[PDB]
Order: C-alpha cells, then structure tokens, then sequence
C-alpha cells in the first residue's frame, strides 16, 4: 500500500478516455458497493469537465434488487490523471459522495486502471479502497493488456485482490 | 425502567438493532450536556439508561441516528438523525417509553405512561 | 369536486405514481358494492372519483393496491393491501381528502375534512 | 406470546387499553371466518391469540375497534375501523407483532417478523 | 435586463395536519436554520402556516445552497392555545440539502398531542 | 327507571316553542355530556322540520376544555310531542348521535321540560336517560314554573336532577376566554 507515489496515467487526456468502458474485476471496498453489470460512460463538456455516467446492480436491503443509474463530476487537480468525484443516483437512496478517483494506467483503447482508497491507514498511504477494471470490449483483453493490468495490481497493489463481474442483462 | 427506547425498521418490519442512542439534559446555561447514551439491543430496545433519582426535572432530548444505520443497508436517506425534547415534569406518571419507525424518508415518535393518581 | 386520494412512497421519497385504488359503498344488504376505480397519477393524486350529488351517504371502503406498486418495485411487503372504511356526509355534504404514505412493513393514512 | 397485538394512543400518548380486537382467517371459499378475538390489556398489548400449530401459513385480518374507544373519549372518529390484511408464509422467521398508532383522523401500523 | 433571474416553482415547502381534528395545522410558527461554518446555527427562513397549512415562500433557489438545514416546528403552542398539554416541547427535521444538485423538497408533519410524524416527497 | 307512565305536550306547537331557551337543571347520562353555558336556540323552517343547535362547553379528553358547537335535527312521530333528533357537531371528533327528544311539559314562554333514554331496563322500561330543564330568562322562574319542574320532576321518571348548570359569559369568542 501507499496510496501516494502510486505513479498514475501519464499524460492524461481526458477526451481520449471518454469512450465507453466496461468492468472486468473489483475490488472489494467496505461497505455496499455496486454489483454486476457494471459499465460506464465517459462524457466532457466544452469547460473541460471529465463527466462519467455508470450503469450497475448493487445488492440494495437484504434481498431487493436494483439496476441503480449513477452519475459524476470530476473536479481538476495537479496530476492529470487523480481528480474528485462527487457522485450521485438520478434517484435518491443512492449512495451519493466523494472519493479519489484516479487512472493508474489506460491505453485508453482497450484497458485501464482506475484506484481509489478514501481513508489512509494512521497516516501511512491508504487503508481500504475499492478498484474496477475497464476495457473497451465486453469480451476480454489481448495478451499484452491483461500483461500489464497484471502488473499494475502490484504496482496499486491487489494482485489477484478482485474478483471479476459478469453482466447478466439486468440493467 | 427508567427511560425504555425501543426503535423499529418500517422497511424490514423487524427491530433497529445497534441504533445509537444519545440523551441530553438542558444545562442551566441552555446547553445540552450529555446525559447516557448506548445501541439498541437485538431487539431493537434501550435499558439501563438511568435511575429514578438522577432523572430530575427538567428538559430532555433525545438523539438517534438513522442515517448510520440506513447507509448500513445500503439506501440513501433523508434525515441527517432524529432527535426527541420533553419536559420530564414530576407531574404525575414518570415511567417513560420513548419509541420511533424509521423507514427512508420518515419517522415517527409516540411517548407513554399516564397520570394514574386521582 | 369533492374526494381525493394521496399515495406517497416512504422509501424514495416520491409520489407513489399509477397505484390503484378501489371504491366500494356498504350496500342496503351489509354487502360491498363497487362504487369508484382508478389509478394514482405522475403526482401520487387520483381525481374524479365521484360527484358530490352522486356521492351519498353511508360507509364507503377506499382499498388500496399497495402489493403490486411494492412487489412491480422488486421488493416483497407485509401487507396485502391498505384498507380505509368510514362514514361520509353523515352530517351534511363534506369534502374528503385521503393520504397514504407507504412503507414496505409499515403504512398510514390520514385523513383532512373539509 | 406471537402474535402479540399492540396499540397506542397518540392523543393521550398512553396504552389504548380495552380496544377489542378480533381476527380473521380467509377460508377456502375466500370467506374471512373468526380466528380469536379479546382486548387490549392495561398496557395496550394483546397476546395470548393463538399456537404455533394451530397458527399455519395464511391470509388473516386484524380489526381494530377504534371509534368504540374515542367514543368512550367522548371524540367522534374519522374512521369506522383499523383493519389489517397480510399473509402468513412459514418462509422463515414466525414471531409477529403488528402495532398501531390511534389519533381520530390517522393512524399507523407496522409489523416485526 | 436584470441579472440572476429564473423560475418561481417553490423549491421549499413545508405542510402541517392535525390529527385530532383532522384539518390542516393553520398558524404554526417554523424557523429554519443552517449549519455555520463553525458548526453554528444559523437563522435561516422564518414564517407561519397558512389557513391551507402550507407555509409558501420560505427562499429562493439561488438562495438555497447546499449544506445542513434546519426546520423546527413549536407544536407546543399549537396544542396550548387549544387546551391540551402536548408531550414534545417542539418537532425538529435536520437534513442535508441540493447535495448533488438543486431539488425540490416538501417537508410534512402530521400532528397528535404525544406522537409527531414527518415525512419528505422529493424528486429529480 | 322505566317508561311510557307519563306524558309529553299535548299539541304541543313548535312555532311557539321555537325561542331562545336556557339550560337550569340537567341530568347525568352515563358518558360525557354537554358540561355548563348550554344555551339552545330552536329554529323551523317552512317545511315543518324542528330545528335547533345548542351551545355548551365540554369536559372532552382529560384537561381539554372545549365550548362545543352543536345542532341538531328533528324529525316527527305520532304524538307532536316526541321527536328523532339526529346531532352532530359543527366539528368533527364531537360525539354525533341520534336520542329520542321529548318535551315533557312547558308554556313556550320561560320553563320547558325536556325527556330522554337511550336504554330500557330488562323490558321493564327505562335505564339510562338524560334530562334538561329550560326557561327563557337566565335568572330563573317565577315561583309557579319552579313549581311545576318540580312536579314533573317525579312524574318524569327521571327529569330534573340538576348539576350545576352554570352560565358564566364563557364562549365568547372576541377574546378566545378559553378554547380555540
Ligand atoms: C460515479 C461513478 C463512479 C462511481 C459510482 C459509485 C461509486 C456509485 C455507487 C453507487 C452506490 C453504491 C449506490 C448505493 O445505492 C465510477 C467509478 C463507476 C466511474 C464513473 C461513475
Ligand atoms: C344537540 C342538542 C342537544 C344535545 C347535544 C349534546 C347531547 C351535545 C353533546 C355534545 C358532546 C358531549 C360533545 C362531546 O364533545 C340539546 C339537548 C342541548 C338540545 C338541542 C341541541
């Protein structure tokens, strides 16, 4: 761990990362989290904000199921990749909030990276942060990717750590 | 005996277990100063919160927190924590029962013990 | 115009948006009859239910299809449905406003007399 | 004591004590045919209705008298009675106790599987 | 032509009933407050209930920013006035607000002497 | 007590009847009741129905003194004298019935008796009851009426016991006094 120093994306450029994305693994964050299904649309608007409207099922109440529409703001900050979100359901009873939201790494074709650890470990970078997995196809990554996505969640650290999300038509 | 909350889950029909639960006394400078506090039992009640002689009169708020335990679900509420003022007047009756229902977006609270004393 | 019907969802704050809601009118014979029908709208309300002169007196029983508006919400109640029965222009034509606000285990309705 | 009934009284923030209560099991014929019946004791609670086994899966009805218990008030009600409908599924936990809030114009109820 | 200008659909509302004589809470007084950046109340909007049991007009969508709010309602005088010594000295709703952006909230409170309920129809 | 031993008005005329009376004497039906400052005021109306809506302040839930606002209608029978009141009050929550309302006596000009019970005793004739004693002028009757409310006080299974009627300027409404 060491949340900081994690060296992320490099010369960012947020358009170029404003496709579509699909998930592929997770990490799990404390908490409840989103569930399957997970993907997501990246936006911009002229001002130069990184928007980004995911799609996912989240284990609600007990048993209750729900295909929750989520949306997002990301507000600048030095590195061109790290930003902060502030997240919110077009409905309510939807977990609304803030957390980091970086890009560790992202051809932006293809595959990328994103980690977020929203507490810090008695100071001492981090304590417990959730990562999603993206790539352009909902099929999988060539060799190099997955090569790569494999060594970053050294890097972030996690390896093995995540836990793939399948996609049942749901949402 | 003293003072017996007991909350209750709308959603779930069951009981808020592990409810926070703090209680305050206005101070004579209208402050409040913490009075007990604790977590609702597995059948969602709160016991042992006081004692007939440290009970005086006076002015009391209750506080408990839904928002914790609704996020703990999982849903997004409304309320940022319900809170509960009384006057605890030696009038008559002083067996109190201070209970609530809490879904998402409402609560309610009802208190009880009469006046039996002709 | 005279009767209402307020429904609202006590899990996402919101109207409760196209519930049903039956009407029925203690007949001569202690027996229900039915006396009005339809479905909430965009803004939890259902209107034209009844006229006034139509509106008579007796007992009338509004029932509300709260288990379908639950369950079609992917969540399974306590509760079949909301029952409502009381007396109307017992003592001179009145203007009647019905709320319900629901919860999967636990519902209530008031009731404004105008 | 399942099946524990309870009661409340918003205006006299107190117990509705001696608020007659009587149940119903919908039959085969979806006929609701008397179940138990009895009042609610000094503290507003009434248990004592039924058995584990004689208390199976279902459609009951819970009545509430509540115009008979203003009317002693000297409150003429809104309402004619605090019915309640529900099923009864094994499907796992068998403990209920279905509450009310009185007042002459509303009233609430909720449940505790 | 002036500057800051929009709508006037009521962003705020707050709507009170009586549950002992079934009609709306007329002329029930409501002060608002707002967590000070010290953690500080602060008067926020005052006003009383209409013949309706609405109180209209509380603030401006400009002037409502995100933040924590408050709204007390003094049933205690309500029910004096009248004749009854209610249980609660008055009824407090503490909320966060426009959180993830402006939004239309509708603060209701049911009234009985011993018991108070309220509940919040908000939509996007 | 029982009933149908004694009388009610012979012909008695409504429209001769139909002015302001004041309450003096009363009796204690079981359940709350109209408490004191209980003014009548009896109204017709063409068709013939007997009107009326008296005033009065009520002990209602515990320490809640309320002046209650009445009315009550009327509707014939066989000997002009007893009527089907149905009550209701200009307010809901105020207990709303239907008694039976005599007129045990009178002389529509100060002092008009007035009978009433809502339960026969094991078919022996007359339980629970209810009973007013009127006259036009708040200040009492001259010494012949209070002698006759006196008579038919006992010829009435059960008409005047009295509790403390009490006028007392009380439902005013220009300073509230005490209520709404
Ligand atoms: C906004 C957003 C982010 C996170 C959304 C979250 C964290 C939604 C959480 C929803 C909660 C769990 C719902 C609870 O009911 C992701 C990283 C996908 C990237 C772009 C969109
Ligand atoms: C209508 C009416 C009759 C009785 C009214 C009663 C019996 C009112 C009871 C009021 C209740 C007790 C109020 C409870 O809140 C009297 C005989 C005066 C004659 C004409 C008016």
């Amino acid at each position: 761990c060491a949340v900081s120093s994690f060296r992320v994306k490099e010369n960012f450029d947020k358009a170029r990362f404003s496709g579509t994305w699909y998930a592929m693994a997770k990490k799990d964050p404390e908490g409840l989290f989103l569930q399957d299904n997970i993907v997501a649309e990246f936006s911009v608007d002229e001002t130069g904000q990184m928007s980004a409207t995911a799609k996912g099922r989240v284990r609600l109440l007990n048993n209750w199921d729900v295909c929750a529409d989520m949306v997002g703001t990301f507000t600048d900050t030095e590195d061109p990749a790290k930003f902060k979100m502030k997240y919110w359901g077009v409905a309510s009873f939807l977990q609304k909030g803030n957390d980091d939201h970086w890009i560790v790494d992202t051809d932006y074709d293809t595959y990328a990276v994103q980690y977020s650890c929203r507490l810090l470990n008695l100071d001492g970078t981090c304590a417990d942060s959730y990562s999603f997995v993206f790539s352009r196809d909902p099929n999988g990554l060539p060799p190099e990717a997955q090569k790569i996505v494999a060594q970053r969640q050294e890097e972030l650290c996690l390896a093995a750590q995540y836990r793939l999300i399948v996609h049942n038509g749901y949402c | 005996c003293p003072l017996m909350v007991k909350v209750l889950d709308a959603v779930r029909g069951s009981p808020a277990i592990n409810v926070a639960v703090h209680v305050f006394r206005k101070a004579a400078d209208d402050t409040w100063e913490p009075f007990a506090s604790g977590k609702t039992s597995e059948s969602g009640e709160l016991h042992g919160l006081t004692t007939e002689e440290q009970f005086v009169e006076g002015i009391y708020k209750v506080e408990i927190d839904t928002k914790s335990y609704w996020k703990a679900l999982g849903i997004s509420p409304f309320h940022e924590h319900a809170e509960v003022v009384f006057t605890a007047n030696d009038s008559g009756p002083r067996r109190y029962t201070i209970a609530a229902l809490l879904s998402p977006y409402s609560y309610s609270t009802t208190a009880v013990v009469t006046n039996p004393k002709e």
